[PDB]
RNA sequence: CUGGCGGUGCUUCAUAUCCCUCUAGAGGAGCCUGUUCUGUAAUCGAUAAACCCCGAUCAACCUCACCACCUCUUGCUCAGCCUAUAUACCGCCAUCUUCAGCAAACCCUGAUGAAGGCUACAAAGUAAGCGCAAGUACCCACGUAAAGACGUUAGGUCAAGGUGUAGCCCAUGAGGUGGCAAGAAAUGGGCUACAUUUUCUACCCCAGAAACGAUAGCCCUUAUGAAAUAAGGGUCGAAGGUGGAUUUAGCA
């Protein structure tokens, strides 16, 4: 429980853009109502809606071996979970990112996040 | 340690392509070219005709990974719906399921 | 079956209604509504017998 | 026979505390007997001694809403506070509006590494910078997707190399060289054409 | 006649567990997902691999507990490891048990680098469900 | 009998500590805490009513093991054990007698609702005998008790949903309030903006509908809403179009205009206008391709051969 | 080869094919002749390191088999079933 | 007595179904696609619902485990076994399945025979268990999705893995170039077009005329490469003649 400030230069994210993909419901709700509330512990504002789907389905033979007739359907889902932050200190980001990710639903909950980085000039 | 031996046929064919990419790539490019005559394209042509069978991608079918089945194998899973079938039948692949829509 | 057994068709006639029948009204009402359609389109311009005359004309769906 | 801390452990006792780890449901270790398991026409949900659907779940046990804000509010430190930046991302783009994009995905398994996610841009402002003002009549149409209707995002976009660090060392020194092959005008600079006009120049 | 996972009727005296008591649609009804990874999406990689170490686990898993085994396993994924949560069959000695999870833990690391920490739940009966 | 005291004294085990061991430290907590907390730290990432995990009463769930009626030494308390589902009969019986005195003196529920309430079985026809005695003791004319313990089984009907209300007119910009709808037929969409009382034209972003319909049966479509209402010019429009070809633009366009001017209409010609049907969406989508068949509808050739 | 093998009770009721288990085999005591503080020797009460040559692990296997050969002979005990009646059915038979 | 079967009697249903009505295509020629197989040094398994635009979602070689030529005993696997066995299975899938029953445990009846057990103004039937049912997903619970139970077809598969018996032990195995991708003989299906809205043009629904189809070659072999099947670029810009029962699905 130390704070460990040094005094170097460190990066300031702007707008961070953040997606979470998911194929089921409940799992994605659950995932989006931690990271919420972890946001709203942490001081910072969100803002979701409601995408569709991605059908991308591969339909193949129904039989391993031989008969063609009737094929079978196999698709996999994802709805886009947009919970993107806004200014947060390259520090304060890492926590979150490493708080996230010790819990991370496997496979399910895919969470995809876009930084943007400044980057001092000459 | 595989079953048939088209796996390792396979596993040859596709490390003696790996082997060489970069000369392959330069004299793909060099060929379809309407700059220089045409003796320096034949002799790339000579040139890449020299090296020995096997090595070439030409050579490698993409079947599956239990015992070489070429039967509707998906070169995203790589083995064919044997057991993969069987998974997304009891439910082991996240989300690849049956499309219940 | 393509048709859903809740959705049904609707009732385009209106010149009569310019003025039992309260009760027919409220039953029109209480009734699972659809949209019209565009071919059979029910408006001033549907003729019974041409709009059969060329309903039957229709080649590749182009009414 | 009793296991340990399961059903005769302490009531309202600290929770965060029965899951500091993270590991699976383990029904010998819950004093909440929940009723998981599908119903017969005349049966009810198994009991939870040994119910597979509880193991599937992925398992938040750990890590209660009261949990998360304990371990929030003691992770507050180990980071560095920002200044009153302002947010809106005004100031910033008043001031700094370079913004190179990153993201970077997650997988499971042994492997970790991913560079898909290697995606980045080359958004540096030229005005903004304050160095070839010069560039004004050449950047505004050499470069290419740009020259916007309505907004203006000018970006020298120059993805040609993987890395950000070395992306923008790459961008300085092009800046550098565009200022000294720039200040040199070349040729047909001014004497543009006589259909194409970006910026007035003579002759028309 | 179509036999996937759903079993046949023959006679209602069918002990069968809770998981094998459920057919192969119900994975987003009844059922849910018992291995977990990113190769399954729309779309990421690192998908042949993950199952065949998942199909090569159970196995291993299943060889090393010969019968002690209540039902199937529910593999999981959470960092550089493969999370096992297993229904123990109440057959050897918890000393034995203990001995056979240490070793086979060990020779996991030391094997493929990736420490596989499995969890246990004794039962002592199998967690019967249905009567098929 | 024991296994239902059993398994509630579990779940009040299970309440106590579900409330102390959390931070909901208030006992009196609701199904709303419970369902919260099956949400977040019970990801069943499946949806089924049933298979969730559903931990309530027992006796809301359970199909409840009907206790032994007597104790020792026999002796059934109930002067009707041996007819076979004691209630059913006691109350054919309390029926009769009460028909037979009201004689002397001169919707329905479902099967599952009563079996849930009480635990016996219960056929078709015996259903239909008890329905036939109630009518008769409905309509046989009898006194005021027997009448109100009879209805008082007739419980609620549902009737909502039935006649339209005004659309979001919006009274901003002008007096002229302006409403804002939208239409949708065959994966198609188009938003209408029509103004209220202004002759003048009806635009379409600059196009009057002149020079975007040239088909004549298109025009009527677009018409009718104006035909219906008869105010032929006297609102403009300045609709939106995305998706869709021909004649889909053309309903979804009218079923936005006809919305709109819903939005400012008498309330008697908007309800004959839902009548006609131009202000909801017909649900008629393309064909799909099966996959274990060759064309669109049409299967294998010669599977059968 | 891996991808050859998959359970037991699949293919014992193939062999079978009626229509139209790691006895012998311990799991304790390692299949290599070794020595180790678990079992084998005092339950941690001499705890060591040893191993044993593999001629004792090949006398073990042998008795294993010896022991398998001996249950299946078990196997094949007699047992008495009076005759009723008529020889090899059940007609007076209690 | 149970079942099968009847050009077997009576009664009720079929709602694209079995007919009384209607649609585009096969019963006219060329390319691709298969099969039994004559060429052969060239797997060919099913060969009437249960098999072929199935490895084909592609036969320059990779597909090909077949021989012309060389190989080996540790046989990359404590092998290959595609050498027979799938009419010996696990496993997988297909019609009936356009269905509604299928049964453990009991009771009654047939002078106690194989067997049957239905009459709600009620004559012996009670029925846990599975399925229809029911329940659940995207856009709801609809439309689209999952299931279509016991069982005939000894339905097909050693051809994804092992598999009841036999054997190659110095191969009956696979590995290095070559090949089978034209039809002795029979033939379904995908495209080209069989003509007047076919082929050509403008108004983004303001009209007519001759009364149209590189179908394949040759090189760069595309897509690659040791080596090239419909080809992106130079030669077919024409020629065929809606066909008689029958046939496929279709209530918007
Ligand atoms: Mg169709
Ligand atoms: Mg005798
Ligand atoms: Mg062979
Ligand atoms: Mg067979
Ligand atoms: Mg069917
Ligand atoms: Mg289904
Ligand atoms: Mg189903
Ligand atoms: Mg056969």
């Amino acid at each position: 429980p130390v704070v460990t400030i040094s005094d170097e230069p460190d990066i300031l994210y702007k707008r961070l853009s953040v997606l979470v993909k998911g194929h089921d419901k409940a799992v994605l709700d659950s995932y989006e109502y931690f990271a919420v509330l972890a946001a709203k512990e942490l001081g910072i504002s969100i803002k979701v809606h409601e995408p569709p789907r991605k059908i991308e389905r591969f339909t193949l033979l129904q039989s391993v071996h031989i008969y063609k007739k009737h094929r079978v359907q196999y698709e996999m889902r994802t709805l886009y979970r947009c919970l993107e932050l806004e200014h947060l200190t390259g520090s304060t980001a890492d926590v979150y990112l490493e708080y996230i990710q010790r819990n991370l639903p496997e496979g399910v909950a895919m969470e995809v996040t876009k930084t943007q980085l400044e980057q001092l000039p000459e | 340690h595989y079953v048939d031996w088209r796996m390792w046929r396979d596993v040859k064919r596709r490390k003696m392509a790996y082997e060489y990419a970069d000369e392959r790539l330069r004299i793909n490019s060099l060929r379809k070219n309407t700059i220089l005559p045409k003796i320096l394209q034949d002799v790339a042509d000579e040139e890449i005709a020299a090296l020995p069978r096997d090595s070439c991608p030409v050579r490698i079918r993409n079947r599956c990974v239990m015992t070489s089945r070429p039967r509707g194998v998906k070169r995203r899973w790589r083995l064919s719906r044997i057991v993969f079938r069987h998974l997304a039948d009891h439910g082991q692949l996240s989300g690849i399921q049956r499309a219940t829509w | 079956s393509r048709y859903s057994p809740e959705f049904k068709d609707p009732l385009i006639d209106k010149e009569y209604y310019r003025k039992e029948e309260k009760y027919v009204r409220e039953l029109k009402k209480t009734q699972l509504i659809k949209a019209a359609p565009a071919g059979k389109t029910s408006s001033v311009f549907e003729d019974p017998v041409i709009s059969k005359f060329t309903n039957m004309m229709m080649i590749g769906g182009n009414k | 026979a009793l296991p340990p801390r399961t059903e005769k452990m302490a009531v309202d006792q600290d929770w965060p505390s029965v899951y500091p780890v993270a590991a699976p449901f383990k029904p010998s270790a819950v004093p909440l007997p929940v009723r998981m398991g599908y119903p017969v026409k005349k049966g009810v949900p198994m009991a939870k001694e040994g119910n597979l659907e509880l193991l599937k779940i992925p398992n938040f046990l750990h890590l209660t809403p009261v949990a998360i804000k304990k371990h929030c509010e003691a992770l507050k430190d180990f980071c560095t506070e920002w200044p009153a930046a302002l947010d809106s991302d005004e100031k910033c783009e008043k001031h700094f509006p370079i913004e190179i994009d990153s993201t970077d995905y997650v997988s499971s398994g042994p492997s970790v590494r991913n560079p898909r996610a290697r995606v980045v841009v080359l958004r540096v402002k030229l005005s903004s910078l304050n160095l070839d003002d010069h560039a004004k009549k050449k950047l505004i149409k050499l470069v290419g997707e740009r020259y916007c209707k309505t907004t203006d995002v000018l970006t020298i976009k120059t993805d040609r190399c993987p890395l950000r660090r070395q992306n923008y060392d790459y961008a300085v020194y092009l800046l550098t060289v565009l200022y000294h092959e720039s200040w040199n005008t070349e040729e047909w600079e001014k004497s543009k054409t006589e259909a194409d006009m970006e910026e007035y120049i003579w002759e028309n | 006649k179509n036999r996937a996972a759903r079993v046949r009727v023959s006679k209602g005296d069918k002990p069968v567990t809770y998981e094998e008591a459920h057919a192969p649609h119900y994975i987003a009804h009844r059922k849910g997902w018992l291995s977990l990874h990113t190769g399954n999406l729309d779309g990421e990689d690192h998908a042949a691999e993950r199952t065949v170490e998942d199909v090569f686990l159970r196995k291993f898993m299943w060889g090393t507990f010969p019968g002690c085994l209540a039902d199937q396993l529910v593999l999981k994924r959470r960092g550089n490891q493969l999370e096992i949560c297993a229904v123990v069959l109440r057959q050897l000695s918890p000393h034995k048990y203990y001995f056979l999870v240490g070793y086979s833990e060990t020779l996991l690391s030391y094997f493929y680098k990736c420490p596989v920490r499995l969890h246990l739940q004794t039962v002592p009966s199998k967690v019967v469900y249905k009567y098929l | 009998e024991d296994f239902i005291k059993k398994q509630i004294e579990e779940f009040n085990i299970g309440k106590r500590h579900l409330a102390n061991m959390m931070g909901e430290d208030p006992e009196t907590f609701t199904q709303e805490d419970i369902d919260r907390a099956i949400a977040y730290l019970f990801p069943s990432g499946l949806f089924e009513k049933r298979a969730r995990p559903v931990m309530k009463h027992p006796e809301q769930i359970f199909p409840r093991q009907r206790a032994i009626q007597w104790g020792e030494d026999g002796r059934p308390f109930h002067y009707l054990f041996y007819t076979g589902k004691q209630s059913y009969y006691s109350l054919m019986h309390d029926v009769y007698g009460m028909l037979l005195n009201l004689e002397k003196h001169q919707r329905w529920l479902i099967k599952e609702e009563l079996e849930e309430m009480l635990v016996e079985k219960l056929s078709d026809l015996d259903y239909m005998q008890f329905i036939r005695l109630l009518e008769k003791l409905l309509t046989s004319q009898c006194g005021a008790a027997e009448e109100e313990f009879v209805q008082r089984f007739r419980r609620s009907v549902t009737l909502e949903s039935k006649k339209q209300l005004i659309e979001p007119v919006q009274y901003d910009e002008q007096g002229m309030a302006f409403s804002k709808s939208e239409g949708k037929r065959k994966t198609a969409k188009a938003e209408a903006i029509v103004y209220k009382h202004g002759s003048g034209r009806i635009k379409v972003n600059g196009i009057d509908y002149q020079l975007y319909f040239p088909i004549t049966q298109d025009r009527e479509q677009l018409m009718f809403p104006f035909h219906f209402v008869d105010r032929l010019g006297k609102h403009d429009v300045t609709c939106t179009v995305s998706g869709g070809g021909r004649s889909a633009q053309a309903g979804a366009i009218r079923l936005a205009m006809a919305k709109a001017l819903c939005s400012f209409v008498t309330e008697d010609e908007v309800e004959w206008m839902r009548q006609a049907g131009l202000l909801t969406t017909d649900p008629r989508v393309r064909e799909r391709k099966k996959p274990g068949q060759e064309g669109a509808r049409r299967k294998f050739t010669w599977k059968k051969r | 080869s891996f991808f050859t093998k998959l359970t037991a009770d699949e293919l014992w009721k193939g062999a079978l094919a009626e229509t139209g288990l790691n006895r012998g085999q311990i799991i304790g005591e390692g299949r290599y002749g070794f020595l180790w503080p678990g079992l084998n020797v005092p339950l941690m009460k001499v705890q060591t390191i040893a191993q044993r040559s593999k001629e004792e692990q090949e006398k073990v296997e042998a008795d294993m088999i010896q022991q398998r050969e001996e249950w299946d002979r078990k196997k094949k005990m007699k047992v008495k079933r009076e005759r009723g009646w008529s020889g090899n059915s059940w007609g007076g038979i209690s």
